């Protein structure tokens, strides 16, 4: 039996800003703009699927 | 190695009768065994 488990990291980390300074992707923002403003779970489920 | 062997002879005269018998048996057994087992493990951990 062999097990080899190996990692390289080359970007030590990224740290994304907090949500107040993040910019949303235009398609995602456009999906949020069509969310039904009520608990139509089908819609938010499709969003979580995407 | 095991052997058991017997010889018997008789003659009688009075009339004459004789009987002679020889019986022999040999038994041998040999058993040979051999076995080999080897085991090894490596761990290497590097950072």
């Amino acid at each position: 039996q062999l097990l080899v488990v190996e990692n390289t990291v080359e970007v030590a980390q990224f740290i994304n800003n907090n949500p107040e300074f993040l910019q949303l992707a235009e398609p995602f923002w456009k999906e949020l703009s069509h969310l039904p403003s009520l608990y139509d779970y089908s819609a938010y489920r499709r969003l979580i699927d995407q | 190695e095991a052997k058991h062997c017997v010889r018997i002879e008789t003659k009688k005269r009075v009339a004459k009768k004789t009987k002679v018998e020889h019986r022999c048996t040999t038994n041998k057994l040999s058993e040979k065994h051999e076995g080999s087992f080897i085991q090894g493990a490596e761990k290497s951990i590097s950072l």
